[PDB]
């Protein structure tokens, strides 16, 4: 299914995944699209930090979910 | 008359648009707290008002998020810039320097100098500057050194692709380049204590 991944800062992401992914391989499948390194992704969905070791159906995360991507941005 | 000889104008009109468009952006009727503090902040190069932590991102994003469909100016908005700057007719050249300029100005917003810190940076902040840029870009992309520039600042703002973060560098790399390229226009819009 299709899910869309958007930085604070406005940029979105569409990925492919099954509800079975788990966290770290969304985190995987952001650095392929655009290369931010998986340790400093942090997502967020339903203002819940989302754990490496769960999957996206344990925080039922449905098709065209939108989760948010919080990075470090040094001013 | 003319009250200040032609080279100093740009002393005088530069800070009434640049507060014109704070009041674009920061609607006194619902952000006043917020306006006050984007226009206060123009009188010094450096706040002790920071604007990083939760609620701050979260004042932001309400205040920013319908200027930028899709990570983008929107169309009414553009058209509220080109107002604002008097820039409804102007060439595309123009209008690409005075953007990147204001990109320029929100990147520094976005700072460590001003609402940032060492460590965190207003999101909300770098993306407008970013879209601000993008906007140049797509207006007149000569003015940029190169697509390669265009695209290592851009993945600055966002944190893209192992790209450094730090806005106050990034600030001062687009500031440099402005005032290499259009010094005049960039006098035009900077605070005159960011300069």
């Amino acid at each position: 299914m299709q899910i869309f991944v958007k930085t604070l800062t406005g940029k979105t992401i569409t990925l492919e995944v099954e509800p079975s992914d788990t966290i770290e391989n969304v985190k995987a499948k952001i650095q392929d699209k655009e290369g931010i390194p998986p340790d400093q992704q942090r997502l967020i969905f339903a203002g819940k930090q989302l754990e490496d070791g769960r999957t996206l159906s344990d925080y039922n995360i449905q098709k065209e979910s939108t989760l948010h991507l919080v990075l470090r941005l040094r001013g | 008359h003319h009250h200040h000889s032609s080279g100093l104008e740009v002393l005088f009109q530069g800070p009434r648009r640049f507060g014109e468009l704070i009041d674009i952006i920061l609607s006194t009727e619902e952000h006043g707290e917020l306006n006050q503090q984007f226009l206060a902040a123009t009188n010094q190069k450096h706040s002790t008002v920071k604007l990083i932590d939760d609620a701050s991102v979260s004042r932001l994003a309400t205040i920013f998020d319908p200027l930028l469909p899709e990570g983008k100016l929107s169309p009414a908005h553009y058209q509220h810039i080109l107002s604002a700057y008097h820039l409804t007719d102007a060439t595309p050249q123009k209008q690409a320097e005075t953007l990147f300029c204001l990109s320029t100005a929100f990147a520094r917003y976005s700072s460590s100098a001003i609402f940032g810190t060492e460590h965190d940076s207003p999101p909300a902040l770098r993306g407008y500057a970013e879209a601000l840029m993008q906007k140049a870009w797509e207006l007149s992309p000569a003015i940029f050194p190169s697509s390669e520039q265009f695209t290592e600042w851009s993945d600055r703002f966002h944190g893209l692709h192992g790209a450094f973060t730090c806005t106050s560098v990034v600030a001062d790399s687009m500031q440099r380049h402005a005032r290499k390229y259009f010094p005049s226009v960039l006098s035009s819009i900077l605070p005159l204590a960011w300069a």
